[PDB]
């Protein structure tokens, strides 16, 4: 069935850079918007970006325009994230939610990942 | 909101609930009827911005239509050995002409 | 509400929607979604521009409307009514043009013919 | 109508086709007289 | 449609170049 | 329909001839001259000739899936290089080469009477 | 009735009155120079 | 923006009972509100989309409701596997926000 | 197997089936009877006057009588428009027209350079 | 119709241009 797998919790040092993976499975991967979506402040979820994968073109909330940068690997189907100078705020719980392509279907996110816990030590 | 095209006796024809206002483009006719607007022959091609405020079921719904017709009766179907050629005799016999002048001069 | 913009070049047909300059656009023809990764590889939308290639006047002639990522279909305001009629090598000229072609052409004919003369003498 | 103009359009073209083509030859002739001359 | 109206535009130029031609040619003799 | 699935979609808004063979297939077949002319393009079932002035003449034949639609020859005339020889068109003709003649042979009779 | 091809007869009916235009210009001028 | 908030952080019920939950807009999202399960393990499901549309798989007795700036999910008899928490985010404009959440 | 053999001129169409070299022949038009009874039915032929682009254009049904037109094996599908004096030109044509004018004007250039020599 | 009107007044029309600038030259000389 449809899947998102996420990487591992990946410990980090503050100031440096590290990039998340979503490898999806069992569907068109570029038919489907991808978001990247931050659980912080102990349950707080709050939405980073969107990245169109059959495109490359990527929306950003304009609070997390400068942590975070969004690329696409149509070839393995594995969606990535960069977040630069992660400082302790940084750490948290980062999902990445499937969406519809399309204007009206891309506002609710059907398929979530597991989520990977980035932790900045 | 859409606002309606209508293409009946071969005018085309903007037709909305309320009445039409123009922003751009062909000026057309007032009908005898307000709200509807006949944008000329279709063969013409209409091309124009219109207004239409919305009815009772979308009420203060202002709609922008910019109708664009492209049915060229001036169109030339345009073959490239065929204007290729003529250009190229063309040059040529421009330089003939110009080889005359010259044995004149 | 800068006017819609289209090109008619050849078969291609090619519609680019200005009003929206930050972010990306996706498009709707006649209530149908368009765009993006479908079956169909004769139309392709990159940044504003719309690229229907191989149009066919009874199929993929009527409303067209485009909207930035994150507004909704259903409210949209500005539409495009392209009703095109489009024949391969096909191009429109006045009978003006034609003349200014003929006039233009005697012109430079006369203009090597005198610049020869000079030149001789 | 529309059809006797295709008809008279295309007579046209054969027609100043084949009187190039007598023109040509006579260039030809012409040509090679000059020629000669010079 | 072009209309015939292309094919008497080019036949009014050479009309043209040929009355130039022969008023020149009145002017020359006589007047 | 005794293997006929195609049939032709005319007199379309711009000028243009359709053949389209019912059958709603994956690699519906066409063959012509008894071999394939081509395998269905994927998505579309119907096959373009082109435009109405071609003028396509051959034997068309059709094969989804299932064997071979009996094949439905198409011939069209829809003339393009076709005139008139009436009277006048004849005799128009013929003023023009008697006239062009005439001039190309005074200037031979010039040309050969000077050298 | 489709007014495309019949429209480039016309173009190209003008394009060889243009060509024979100038290739009579071409025959008279070269026919004076042989004169003179 | 459209801050989205939620009435309790927690609510208690036996199991069994068919409770609600409440969520709020800052404007009005137009029925754009979409519901989610934050289950204890961090796996987390869209529920109910829209005003009021279901989710394929999830179970029928999920159910929302509510329009303008005001919602709430009506869930039916408690389940051992309804414990989790439950999330609406917004859709009507840009940046999609969620809320709080609720502890069951 | 083999085509029909079709002959148009001027306005007047004429059709054939080489199909059956000998049979009684039965013509449909766009699956309805044409032919016998100015239109008429040749005894291997069909005859068509008056030929016009809109009354008479589309598939062409030729069989043996008391037979369904499925069982004829192939459609002709027929358009065109006709004009009265008309041929169409084939290459061949154009081709003769031109050598033929190119010879006689040449011949014509020097025999009037010969005549005008003396 | 006119097209073939054109086609005759550019034969006429010709023949006369010919003429006169033959005629021309001729009185130039
Ligand atoms: C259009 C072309 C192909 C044919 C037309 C014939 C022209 C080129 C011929 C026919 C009559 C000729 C003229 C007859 C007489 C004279 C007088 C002579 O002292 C100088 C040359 C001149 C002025 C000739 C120039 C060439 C001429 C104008
Ligand atoms: C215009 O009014 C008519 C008649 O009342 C109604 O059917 C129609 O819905 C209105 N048009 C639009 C675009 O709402
Ligand atoms: C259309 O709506 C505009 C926007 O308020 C208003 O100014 C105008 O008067 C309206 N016209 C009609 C005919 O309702």
């Amino acid at each position: 069935e449809v899947q998102l797998q996420q990487s591992g919790p990946e410990l980090v040092k503050p100031g440096a850079s590290m990039k998340i993976s979503c490898k999806a499975s069992g569907y068109s991967f570029t038919g489907y918007t991808m978001n990247w979506v931050k659980q912080s402040h102990g349950k707080n979820l709050e939405w980073m970006g969107l990245i169109n994968p059959y495109k490359g073109v990527s929306t950003y909330n304009q609070k997390f325009k400068d942590k975070a940068t969004l690329t696409v690997d149509k070839s393995s189907s594995t969606a990535y994230m960069e977040l630069l100078s992660l400082t302790s705020e940084d750490s948290a719980v980062y999902y990445c939610a499937r969406s519809g392509y399309y204007g009206d279907s891309d506002w609710y996110f059907d398929v979530w990942g597991q989520g990977t816990t980035l932790t900045v030590f | 909101f859409k606002i309606p095209i209508e293409e009946l006796e071969d005018r085309v024809f903007v037709n909305c609930n309320t009445s039409i206002t123009w922003v751009e483009g062909t000026v057309g006719t007032l009908l005898s009827d307000i709200t509807r607007l006949d944008l000329g022959k279709r063969i013409l091609d209409p091309r124009g911005i219109y207004r239409c405020n919305g009815t009772d079921i979308y009420k203060d719904k202002e709609s922008t239509v910019q109708v664009h017709y492209r049915m060229c009766q001036s169109c030339v179907e345009l073959d490239p050995a065929t204007v290729a050629g003529i250009i190229v005799t063309d040059v040529i016999a421009t330089l003939l002409l110009a080889l005359g002048v010259f044995c004149f001069a | 509400q800068t006017p819609y913009k289209v090109s008619i070049s050849g078969t291609t047909v090619i519609l680019t929607c200005p009003q929206y300059p930050g972010s990306e656009i996706l498009w709707q023809h006649n209530d149908k979604n368009i765009g993006g990764d479908e079956d169909d590889k004769n139309i392709g939308s990159d940044e504003d521009h719309l690229s229907l290639k191989e149009f066919s006047e009874l199929e993929q002639s009527g409303y067209y409307v485009c909207y930035p990522r994150g507004s909704k279909p259903e409210d949209a305001n500005f539409y495009l009514y392209l009703r095109a009629r489009v024949c391969e090598n096909c191009m429109e000229m006045d009978v003006m043009s034609v003349a200014t072609i003929v006039i233009v052409d005697i012109c430079i004919t006369g203009g090597l013919l005198l610049l020869v003369y000079y030149w001789s003498k | 109508d529309t059809l006797l103009l295709q008809l008279t359009n295309t007579s046209a073209y054969y027609m100043y086709l084949l009187l190039l083509l007598k023109s040509v030859v006579y260039f030809a002739i012409i040509t090679c007289c000059l020629l000669r001359r010079t | 449609l072009l209309d015939p109206k292309l094919c008497y535009l080019l036949d009014g130029i050479l009309f043209i170049y040929g009355v130039i031609l022969t008023a020149l040619f009145l002017r020359v003799k006589f007047s | 329909k005794g293997n006929h699935l195609v049939k032709v979609y005319d007199y379309q808004e711009d000028g243009s001839v359709l053949l389209t063979c019912d059958a709603e297939a994956k690699n519906i077949t066409w063959f012509k001259d008894g071999k394939m002319i081509g395998f269905l393009t994927e998505d579309k079932k119907k096959w373009n000739l082109g435009s109405n002035a071609k003028d396509p003449r051959g034997m068309y034949q059709c094969k989804g899936s299932q064997n071979k639609s009996k094949p439905l020859q198409v011939y069209y005339r829809m003339c393009q290089n076709c005139i008139e020889l009436n009277a006048a068109t004849i005799s128009g003709f013929l003023f023009a080469e008697i006239v062009s003649i005439f001039v190309l042979a005074v200037g031979v009779y010039f040309i050969a009477g000077q050298d | 009735v489709h007014t495309e091809k019949v429209n480039m007869m016309s173009l190209t009916v003008l394009g060889l009155r243009m060509l024979f235009a100038k290739t009579v210009a071409v025959n008279f001028l070269l026919t004076a120079k042989l004169f003179f | 923006d459209i801050q989205m908030t939620q009435t309790t952080s927690s609510l208690s019920a036996s199991l069994g009972d068919r409770v609600t939950i409440s969520c709020r807009a800052s404007q009005d999202i137009r029925n754009y509100l979409n519901w989610y399960q934050q289950k204890p393990d961090g796996t987390v499901k869209l529920l109910i989309y829209y005003t009021s549309r279901l989710h394929s798989g999830v179970p029928s007795k999920f159910s929302g409701s509510g329009s303008g700036t005001d919602y709430s999910l009506t869930i039916s008899n408690l389940e051992q596997e309804d414990i989790a928490t439950y999330f609406c985010q917004q859709g009507n404009t840009l940046p999609w926000t969620f809320a709080g959440g609720t502890k069951l």
